[PDB]
């Protein structure tokens, strides 16, 4: 049974070791979201620090890819990082052959063949990750593109990623059957990011704290992160109506 | 380490076999009988598509004959991706040939060459062998007509008649009945067809289930023409040697 | 580092089978249904959209892929190996052909160069067979319209029309009552949106369905004026809307 | 080194080769023999920078000494001149070429027929009824294309031959010490030893 | 252009007695007119009951000296502490100045 | 299946001890060193009447002052000896001198352990190394497939060796003449041998300082034999 | 590149894959060698279950490494031929340095060592071929026969048969052929190999192959119905 | 177990098993003392022969004038060891004309048995070490363990039957630390260590090995009729 | 089963068990701590002192990356010096490039990416280590530790080995007790005490303390040892808690 052990077919036609790093993607025990406004791109995810001796600032799976791409990512910090560093790079690389910013789905796209690659050469094993990239592209306008460990890739209206992915995706679904639209019909991007925590909430049915949660935020030719009194000032908000 | 996985392709089993080549040899045995015939004045290749469908576009089609050169032709049995790598290999062989010495590749070197190839695949590199076994038909001014076979092993042999696939063993029982050494290429023609059609697992032979060939001096004076049948015409002969 | 797997992953067993071989074929089973038609002034490929999600955009996945202006694919099985094998297929028909004859390859060249490709994963060091079987349609000057399928093993068969995956059986039987070599594009099309209704499920629309043909010259298409010779790709992906007029005359 | 000739009579190839070997200030050998049998029925001469020439000359010998071998089968004198020349084309775009022209004398047994083939250190192949290599061809020509006719018996061949040896002797200033003369026919090769 | 080369004066004197033997040189070493050292050894010990000097180009002559010292102190180690004889280190140098055939120490060495 | 250069569970590489195996089933060699000379002496074992057993080479010259006698896969010995004989080689040419036969013995075993996943396995053959040098004067060395080698003043290898060794406990001292080592080895291998012992299936040699290395004659040895039948029926 | 360790020691002291080469051998058709006083024959079996088999162009056992020098085998057929090629070239590449054609000792080390060679590199499985080497050194008129084998051991042997049943021929050879005279003409080395061969053949048609090989590049194959009437001589003489 | 094929394969208790099969190869080796004071270093070894016939197999090697060790185990690995040793030794000398530190020589030797613990395809070293030297910072002596753990240590002994000379030397330790300026003594307390893990075989002439090095004395070993004065 | 064997290998959890079992060699080695102060960083190391015959103060177990950087492991010693040498040559690499010293942060994901690396393959052996890092760059102080899988974070007080749980605790007590922050000079007493309460787990044999410290106000930012009054100061202050 080494079909088990390296990316080879089975006798059912299946990669095993795929699907075994798509059960790491859930070992974090943490769940993401990510929406689109009308000028922005907003992403969040679960914080969770359960040590009192670590470093809160230091602990985060949102990543600062380029200037205009983020990416958050479910599953392990090793991998996560493995896939943060070389993500950086390659924005970096085709800048400077294509003399323009990398598109959010093409870096999608070719973080995705290098997955594809892990599940068809045997020495490279799958990284343990679920990639969400964020952007406001010049061209697509607001754009969510996900990776997961098989290679499989693909645009976003709104998406969801974590242990509980289907409550906050049913969630997320009946929202945009109701508004009949493909995104958050909202000017500011502070609004939006309202609304993906109050979603959350509503969907997980827990409440939040600033040290809860971790924010980031697409906008025009800009992607940055929210600190714990950005946040704090949107929880605020969300209670106060 | 990786170790842990590798089958071993190229190692001799306590018999001195190789279990690779041998394994190869079972998957051939289960391809589309394939057959050639050499005569005085020409050579036949006749050759079964395994079942096949109505829809089957035939008159593009090419899974069993090749060509590779305007002397040379094969005719295929096994992996048909597997065969093409190597007979792309054999027609840059008889064209590096022709640039060096100006002159036709004769047929025993081209086999050499790629029998060799085949060869190497079993004694070193740690990968499986081509799953492929040829029967070569072709003509050059030093021993004239020549057929010739090769395998897995990298083994290769010469022939007056012979069948590789499917029901080889009951194919070259009926050809070892009836070939005669003065038999001329219609005769021939005849031989392949009425063989095909005994030992096949069809129910009968039709032109749609065939690819036929015939390399013949049966060209304008001193030379050689390749002949690859087309479907109508395969229907035609048929119709002459009364099968259908 | 460095791989050390330089030994195959595909062998032959004691019965002369390839295992992976057929085991890429089993996973090519569980996949989506497309299918393509051949007619007399062109070619239909087609399949479903299974979208993974409502959420996700099924847009932005493409399927049906452009590999040359007159070559276009699609395919049944894992949909990552498709999408390397369409980025390759589409270098490999400029830096073995185009940048030596300067214009495309023919249909059946180029299929089999992606056939080559394909063996390679299936004796090559440290890999495994690609998980896909693939229908390529194109059209060039001299072999005119053309329709082939490429399997997991390498192999290639050119068909008049033909369908592959999940309900290819049932499939294949509906095409060979249908077929006859007097279709128009237009007959090729209207049957191959029957021939798909009957395996999809759920929805059935321009939005759920993938559907392009190889057929006229485009040179609406080809973002330029002033070369006579040039006049424009044969390869057209349909429409969303296009696709739902003749679901209407269905 | 200088002078070599050749001739492509009726039924036969004749190829003369000069006998000196100089270093710059002294002729150190008068007996030198600028030739290498490639086979039974193939003779190649060769003239050109030192060391190379013998270099290449048993190079090649031996390559289709390999493939009579390997074959059970004397290679065509077209067959052996091609070869030949494509190592000289490849040659002269290499870090350091070969700097050897040939003369191939042959007889080729499946058609009958004598054949010469000259070929110069670039890869440039002719078939002629008469070559030379070098300042050679600028003495000898002019007797050759006044007295060749391609119906010569071996001896009148051998007389024209002397012809053009002795014009070299009379109006070139290097004294190459006289030529060896060799026949390659039907039978063989064989070495004229008074000339 | 660059010149790798260079001149540092200098003269050696090796005189080989009945039992014994002894090579002087000067002390002085220059460039053109000027002078470096008015004391820079240039004969060495280099083990064994050996005198070495390589004189010309101080800096190839130091590197010389250099690698044979330690050709000594490896011929130890590989064959049990024999003594490395007069003759034995003059072909081991040869190999040393040869092995730099085509661009050479430009020295010309003394034992 | 398991590493080639693995431990086992005692510290001891199971490749090297299975070559040692190997070594055992071999054709015996026995070397025996005085101070007039040291003999090689080895059995031929022929395996058929119809080998022509002058053509079973199991004495080999490395250079003029250091002979070689093997045992086991004698196949493996061949790129072992080419190495010795351009180690003597080069060495001349390095130091215009004779290269001592320990340095050369080290030479030969730092090739033993070059093997891994160099070549796949460790040599099946071990050799009996003799030789002389101006330092340490007549020696006689055992170099093994492990790169361990020992000097002795006697030595035995391959399938006679325990029941030869303890022979040559008993019979070597610091005074035999090398006339009295050659009819020992003669008397050893024909004790250990299974086949009756003469000048065809058994091969004597020997290294002294003037002469060099020889290997002898089936005439000079079928003397020796005789000799020796000769001194055993005297008492 | 493979670097695997395929022919690797037991705890037997035995290197099964060199051993399982052997069985290959065993497997061949049988091959037989005998030397005479001023010739050697070189008999081989040609199994007859290939029938409708061309033997003009069929790849014979028999084959020439020099003009002087002949090589034949028992076992895979493929491996010979590597085996065939590098020789060849060792052989022309001997000439253009030494200025003189190998021995036929020289010839049998070098392929012997290409064997041997096989036996422990990483990657590759040792030759399932044993050889039979004979010829005549270069101006020297005394026959050689060398024997060598998938380990890389090699011997020279006055009679010598390899391949299936080869243990009957060698018991044939060994009671029949004395040292002390050898075959005198090349008949009777022809007669005494051929007799060899019909312990073991079958039927004496197409099923044995002669070549016969003297001094000074000397070789020539015998055709079908020479072969035949030393068959026929044999089995007339038997009647007795 | 299941956990010993490879040395890239850790146990489900975190151990290496390949490198404790190499560990357990010095145990079987022949006994090797080592010990210092403030001005010299010693190495006394017991040699171990095959038969009466053979050699007694040599046990130390000299690296630099200022340093050399002691071997038990694998002798092949230790020549490996020596020779990278002598080199490291040398580059020190001829780059920056400085003598290597004993320190820096341990850091260098406990990297280089490391790089073969966590890759495929190689094998831990068989040989356990024992070096001594005088440098900068006086006389020194380390213990190296083919693990890679190398230990600067006052005195130790390694090989079969060890732990006898180790208790010796744990008693001694305050009393041979102080043998400052007296290289006979230091030695006399070096084969009084190595005497406590002799069983059956006593210290002869062509048995005993001893090395020593000091202040003003060059790395040196001693075996023959030169260490029976210390029997 | 079998996913245990090779490494690189997911199990049906989705754990790579060659990594967890790498860890169990780490939990076997001896007590290591970190604690960020002020203004730099103390790391700490428990030194089993097997035999009398060990030198004291010889067999140095931390080491020094560049000259700001302290790292400190638990586990394989090889394994952490492996580590370190890579580390220093990441270090001078960027140093090389971009003039400044490496921040500790960047730092902290060169030896992540590097240990992360030995988790792809099954030609390699994760490290059996883990390691505690840290020390002071232009952004101010960083306390790091870095285990077998590649992961990290930053950290107020770091603790692993075999008295890791007992450490954890006291320096839990330490950030309750001191939110505004610890003082250099009382993070090295700090941290001979928490040593010596770890101590506990390897109490067979004796042990030796090994302290040493980054601090902008006490060593210009640059990493020195904790050595002579300074350190019996501080081995004073630890054996006066314990009893
Ligand atoms: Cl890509
Ligand atoms: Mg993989
Ligand atoms: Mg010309």
């Amino acid at each position: 049974g080494y079909d088990r052990h390296i990316t080879i077919f089975s006798p059912e036609g299946r990669l095993y070791q795929v699907e075994y790093a798509f059960k790491a993607t859930n070992q974090t025990n943490i769940n993401s979201l990510a929406v689109r406004g009308k000028d922005c791109t907003v992403v969040i995810s679960q914080k969770k620090v359960p040590d009192k001796l670590l470093d809160p600032t230091t602990v985060s799976y949102i990543f600062c890819i380029s200037r205009t791409i983020g990416m958050v990512v479910n599953g392990p910090i090793p991998d996560a990082r493995n896939a943060a560093l070389r993500a950086k790079a390659e924005a970096a690389e085709f800048r400077y052959k294509y003399g323009y910013d990398m598109p959010c789905d093409v870096l999608a796209k070719r973080m995705a063949n290098l997955s594809q690659i892990y599940t068809q050469r045997a020495y490279m094993r799958p990284l343990g990750v679920i990639l969400t990239f964020v952007s406001v592209d010049e061209e697509l306008g607001p754009s969510i593109y996900k990776t997961d460990p098989a290679g499989y890739y693909v645009g976003y209206k709104a998406t969801a990623t974590g242990p509980k992915q289907q409550e906050i995706t049913t969630n997320l679904e009946n929202h945009f059957k109701k508004s009949k639209i493909d995104h958050i019909n909202e000017e500011s991007w502070e609004k939006v990011v309202e609304f993906a925590i109050t979603h959350m909430i509503d969907a997980l049915g827990t409440e939040f704290s600033k040290n809860d949660l971790e924010v980031g935020v697409a906008t025009k030719d800009k992607f940055f992160t929210l600190s714990a009194e950005n946040i704090e000032e949107r929880l605020v908000a969300i209670a106060e109506q | 380490g990786s170790r842990r996985y590798d089958s071993r392709t190229t190692i001799f089993s306590p018999e001195g076999r190789l279990y690779q080549v041998e394994y190869a040899l079972e998957s051939i045995s289960h391809a589309g009988t394939a057959i050639g015939i050499m005569a005085s004045d020409g050579i036949v290749l006749a050759a079964e598509r395994k079942v096949t469908s109505t829809l089957l576009e035939q008159d593009t089609s090419t899974e069993k004959l090749y060509k590779l050169n305007d002397k040379i032709a094969v005719a295929v049995a096994g992996l048909t991706a597997d065969a093409e790598i190597l007979i792309n290999t054999a027609r840059i062989h008889a064209q590096n040939y022709l640039k060096t010495y100006n002159e036709d590749i004769p047929v025993e070197i081209l086999v050499r060459r790629l029998s060799d190839i085949k060869q190497g695949y079993t004694q070193h590199g740690g990968l499986r062998p081509f799953g492929v076994s040829f029967i070569y038909a072709g003509y050059d001014d030093r021993y004239g007509y020549q057929l010739y076979t090769s395998n897995p092993s990298g083994n290769y042999t010469g022939w007056k008649a012979i069948s590789v696939g499917a029901n080889t063993s009951a194919a070259q029982t009926l050809l070892q009945m009836d070939y005669k050494d003065d038999m001329k290429v219609d005769d021939a023609i005849e031989l392949a067809l009425k063989t095909l059609s005994k030992t096949t697992d069809s129910s009968a032979l039709t032109y749609d289930r065939l690819e036929f060939a015939t390399i013949r001096k049966g060209a304008n004076d001193g030379e050689v023409y390749q002949k690859i049948f087309k479907p109508q015409e395969i229907k035609d002969i048929l119709v002459k040697t009364g099968i259908t | 580092m460095t791989d050390r797997y330089s030994f195959s992953l595909t062998t032959f067993s004691p019965s002369g089978k390839l295992g992976q071989i057929d085991y890429a074929l089993t996973a090519v089973k569980q996949g989506v249904t497309s299918l393509g038609i051949k007619a007399t002034n062109g070619v239909v490929i087609a399949t479903e959209k299974k979208s993974s999600s409502p959420l996700a955009m099924s847009e932005t996945l493409s399927k049906v892929s452009l590999l040359t202006p007159d070559i276009g694919a699609v395919y049944s099985g894992m949909g990552p190996d498709y999408r390397v094998l369409v980025d390759k297929s589409r270098k490999v028909a400029h830096t073995s052909y185009k940048r030596i004859y300067g214009e495309y390859p023919p249909t059946k060249l180029l299929v089999s160069e992606v056939a080559k490709i394909m063996q390679e994963a299936t004796q090559s060091g440290g890999v495994r067979p690609f998980g896909v079987s693939l229908l390529i349609a194109g059209h060039d000057e001299f072999n005119g319209f053309s329709l082939y399928q490429v399997d997991p093993s390498g192999s290639y068969f050119p068909w008049k029309a033909t369908a592959i995956g999940k309900g290819s059986v049932a499939a294949k039987t509906f095409l060979e009552k249908r077929w006859n070599d007097e279709l128009e594009l237009e007959d090729a099309i209207h049957i191959a949106l029957l021939t798909l209704k009957e395996s999809v499920e759920g929805e059935f629309n321009g939005d759920t369905i993938e559907l392009a043909i190889i057929g006229d010259e485009n040179p609406d298409l080809l973002g330029y004026t002033g070369i006579p010779t040039d006049k424009g790709p044969r390869f057209r992906k349909l429409t969303s809307q296009e696709i739902n007029d003749r679901l209407e005359a269905l | 080194m200088d002078i070599i000739l050749g001739i492509r009579v009726q039924d036969s190839v004749i190829l003369a080769s000069s006998k000196a070997v100089t270093r710059g200030i002294s002729v150190l050998k008068d007996s030198d023999d600028k030739t290498r049998q490639l086979s039974p029925h193939t003779l190649m001469s060769f003239a050109g920078e030192a060391g190379d020439t013998v270099q290449f000359a048993e190079y090649i010998q031996a390559n289709i000494q390999l493939y009579s071998i390997r074959e059970d089968y004397e290679l065509s004198p077209q067959a052996v001149s091609s070869f030949v020349r494509q190592e000289l084309a490849k040659s002269i775009r290499s870090r350091r070429p070969y700097q050897v022209n040939v003369l191939i004398g042959g007889y080729d047994k499946k058609k009958n027929k004598p054949e010469l083939y000259q070929i110069d250190y670039l890869g440039t192949k002719v078939e002629l009824p008469y070559g030379a290599h070098g300042y050679s061809g600028f003495y000898t020509f002019s007797l050759l294309d006044h007295h060749y006719r391609p119906d010569m018996t071996t001896e009148e061949g051998l007389d024209l031959l002397k012809l053009c040896v002795q014009e070299l002797e009379k109006r070139m200033p290097m004294d190459f010490k006289g030529v060896i003369v060799k026949i390659v026919d039907k039978d063989g090769i064989r070495q004229v030893d008074d000339f | 252009q660059f010149n790798p080369y260079g001149d540092n004066g200098g003269t050696i004197l090796g005189i080989a007695g009945e039992d014994f033997a002894v090579l002087a040189g000067d002390t002085r070493n220059i460039t053109d007119y000027s002078i470096n050292s008015r004391y820079e050894p240039k004969v060495f010990d280099c083990g064994d009951n050996i005198v070495m000097s390589a004189n010309g180009f101080a800096a190839d002559g130091d590197a010389l000296v250099k690698r044979f010292k330690n050709s000594v102190k490896w011929y130890h180690f590989d064959h049990n502490d024999k003594k490395l004889s007069i003759n034995s280190a003059a072909r081991n140098i040869q190999h040393l100045l040869y092995g730099k055939r085509f661009f050479p120490y430009y020295v010309h060495t003394i034992i | 299946d398991r590493g080639v250069s693995t431990f086992s569970p005692e510290g001891r590489l199971f490749q090297v001890e299975y070559s040692l195996e190997a070594i055992k089933l071999g054709s015996t060699a026995i070397g025996i060193a005085t101070k007039e000379g040291v003999v090689l002496g080895v059995e031929k074992r022929a395996t058929s009447p119809l080998l022509e057993s002058d053509s079973i080479e199991k004495i080999v010259e490395i250079d003029r002052h250091i002979g070689c006698a093997m045992s086991g896969l004698t196949a493996d010995a061949r790129s072992m000896i080419e190495h010795a004989r351009t180690a003597a080689v080069t060495h001349n040419l390095y130091y215009d001198e004779d290269i001592n036969v320990e340095s050369l013995t080290q030479s030969v075993c730092d090739l033993a352990l070059r093997f891994g996943e160099l070549m796949s396995r460790p040599f099946g053959v071990a050799l009996l190394i003799a030789g002389h040098d101006a330092d340490d004067g007549y020696q006689l060395f055992h170099a093994e497939p492990s790169g361990t080698f020992y000097r002795y003043n006697a030595k035995a290898i391959g399938s006679g060796s325990e029941g030869a060794q303890a022979e040559l406990l008993n019979e070597w001292h610091s005074s035999l003449t090398l006339k009295e080592a050659e009819l020992l080895v003669l008397k050893i291998l024909k004790q250990v041998m299974e086949e009756k012992l003469d000048e065809n299936n058994a091969q004597l040699s020997c290294i002294t300082k003037q002469d060099g290395f020889k290997i002898y004659d089936n005439e000079k040895t079928a003397e020796l034999i005789k000799e020796l039948k000769e001194k055993e029926a005297a008492e | 590149g493979y670097d695997r360790a395929l022919s690797i020691f037991s705890p037997d002291g035995h290197i099964f894959q060199v051993e399982y080469a052997l069985e290959a051998v065993k497997r061949g058709t049988c091959a037989v060698g005998v030397k005479g006083k001023n010739c050697v024959v070189l008999g081989c079996e040609r199994r007859s279950t290939l029938k409708l088999q061309d033997t003009r162009i069929t790849p014979s056992k028999v084959s020439k490494i020099d003009s002087h020098v002949v090589l034949s085998f028992s076992g895979l057929n493929a491996d010979s031929r590597i085996l065939i090629e590098k020789a060849r070239v060792e052989a022309q590449s001997h000439r253009l340095t030494l200025e003189d054609p190998v021995t036929v000792e020289y010839l049998t080390r070098y392929v012997a060592g290409v064997q041997q060679r096989y036996t422990q590199s990483g990657g590759v499985r040792p030759f399932g071929v044993s050889t039979l080497i004979a010829g005549f050194d270069p101006r020297d008129d005394e026959p050689k026969l060398y024997q060598t084998e998938p380990s890389g051991i090699y011997s020279s042997w006055s009679a010598q048969t390899i391949g299936r049943n080869s243990k009957t021929v060698r018991e044939f050879l060994e009671k029949n052929y004395d040292r002390k005279e050898p075959p005198a003409t090349v008949e009777e080395c022809v007669k005494l190999t051929v007799r060899s061969l019909l312990e073991v053949v079958q039927t004496g048609a197409k099923n044995i192959e002669i070549t016969v090989v003297k001094p000074d590049s000397d070789i020539v194959a015998l055709s079908s119905e020479e072969i035949n009437q030393y068959v026929t001589q044999i089995e007339q003489e038997k009647q007795e | 177990n299941n956990y010993d094929g490879d040395t890239v394969t850790f146990s489900p208790t975190g151990r290496l098993f390949q490198v404790e099969y190499a560990l357990e190869a010095i145990k079987q080796g022949s006994v090797t003392v080592g010990l210092r004071s403030n001005t010299h270093a010693v190495l006394v070894a017991l040699k171990r022969n095959a038969d009466e016939l053979s050699s007694y197999q040599k046990k130390i090697i000299k690296c630099d004038e200022h340093m050399g060790l002691s071997l038990a185990g694998l002798a092949p690995d230790a020549r490996v060891l020596s020779n990278y040793l002598r080199q490291q030794c040398n580059y020190s000398s001829l780059v920056f004309n400085r003598k290597l530190a004993v320190e820096r020589a341990g850091h260098l030797l406990c990297d280089k048995a490391q790089k073969n613990t966590q890759s495929y395809g190689g094998r831990p070293y068989g040989v356990g070490l024992l070096i001594i030297g005088y440098d900068k910072s006086g006389a020194h002596l380390l213990e190296f363990q083919p693990s890679g753990n190398v230990t600067e240590l006052y005195g130790t002994a390694i090989g079969a039957r060890s732990q006898g000379a180790k208790t010796y030397l744990e008693r001694t330790l305050d009393t041979f630390i102080k043998i400052d300026g007296n290289p006979d003594e230091l030695i006399k307390a070096g084969v009084e260590a190595i005497s406590q893990s002799l069983r059956d075989e006593s210290l002869t002439v062509d048995n005993l090995s001893i090395a020593i090095v000091g202040k003003d004395t060059p790395f040196t070993i001693y075996d023959g009729e030169a260490v029976a004065k210390y029997i | 089963t079998g996913y245990d064997l090779s490494n690189s290998v997911f199990s049906p959890d989705g754990r790579n068990f060659q990594v967890e079992y790498a860890v169990k060699a780490v939990e076997n080695g001896t007590t290591s701590i970190g604690i960020k102060c002020n203004d730099g960083v103390v790391f700490a190391v428990e030194k089993l002192i097997t035999s009398k015959l060990l030198v004291p103060q010889k067999n140095v177990k931390i080491q020094v990356v560049d000259r700001h950087i302290g790292c400190v492991y638990s586990g394989l010693i090889p394994d952490g010096r492996h580590l370190v040498n890579r580390g220093r040559e990441e270090a001078a690499s960027f140093k090389k490039l971009y003039k400044t010293p490496i921040p500790i942060p960047a730092f902290a994901d060169r030896l992540g990416q590097y240990v992360q690396a030995h988790t792809l393959y099954n030609s390699v052996r994760p490290f059996g280590v883990s390691t505690i890092f840290g020390g002071v760059d232009k952004n101010g102080a960083h306390l790091y530790m870095l285990e077998p899988s590649g992961s990290y974070w930053g950290y107020k007080g770091a603790a692993t080995g075999k008295g890791r749980q007992s450490a954890k605790a006291e320096l839990e007590k330490l950030v309750d007790h001191h939110p505004e922050g610890l003082s250099a000079r009382e993070a090295v007493k700090q941290a001979a005490k928490i040593i010596y309460l770890a101590h506990e787990d390897n109490k067979e044999k004796d042990f030796e303390l090994e302290i040493s410290w980054c601090s902008l106000s006490e060593t210009n930012g640059l990493h020195k040892f904790v050595k002579g009054d300074l350190l019996q100061e501080a081995i004073d202050f630890a054996q006066k808690e314990i009893n």
